[PDB]
């Protein structure tokens, strides 16, 4: 909630690897299925991209009853508004009072589809350059 | 000291500075924002359009 930064990663080049695997340069037809969870370096055009939109991490909600304001998390495409009170002084309560959400405190992330392609000669013969979806945030 | 949440900005103090600049702001832009007669900017204003 209190993240100033954006943590990213990058992996080791083949020069590091010789001199004492990881990062190889992976076809989205060498992807198996069980390669689901490593980090993988995908070669390859760019054909389709999308537009720069403000996704939601956390949902910030406000009341004026307690004062305490509560932060919801989601995961998925998408989600439920809590419009029930789970702060710390409304369950010890018999009022229920409504809750409002925040567009500011809220913390949202700079979200972009793309649509990776498989080059062209590392295609086999006869087969078609299938595609994949990336999915980017932040910076 | 009321302090709302995610929010630096307390009631009373800023009534009361708002209300101190409101009551006595006679171009002081003009001597201190850059190198470059009247009296009472606000007063004159909102006693006029009233």
């Amino acid at each position: 909630l209190t993240r100033r930064y954006f943590l990213y990663f990058k992996p080791l080049s083949q020069n590091c690897a010789r001199r004492y695997i990881s990062s190889k340069p992976l076809s989205v037809r060498q992807i198996k299925g069980d390669f689901l969870g490593q980090l993988i370096t995908v070669r390859g055009i760019i054909t389709r991209v999308s537009d720069v939109k403000p996704a939601v991490e956390v949902i910030a909600y406000t009341c004026d009853q307690c004062g305490y304001e509560v932060f919801q998390e989601v995961n998925s495409r998408t989600f439920t508004p809590l419009s029930e009170c789970t702060s710390e002084e409304c369950s010890q309560n018999q009022t229920k009072g409504q809750l409002f959400m925040s567009t500011r405190a809220s913390k949202f992330s700079a979200f972009q589809e793309c649509k990776i392609q498989e080059l062209s000669q590392q295609v086999p013969v006869g087969h078609i350059p299938r595609s994949l979806n990336i999915h980017v945030n932040g910076t | 000291l009321r302090i709302i949440w995610g929010t630096n900005v307390s009631i009373q103090e800023c009534t009361t500075n708002f209300r101190n600049f409101l009551m006595s702001f006679k171009y002081k832009f003009r001597k201190i924002l850059d190198e470059r007669d009247e009296e009472l900017y606000y007063i004159k204003q909102l006693n006029e359009m009233r």
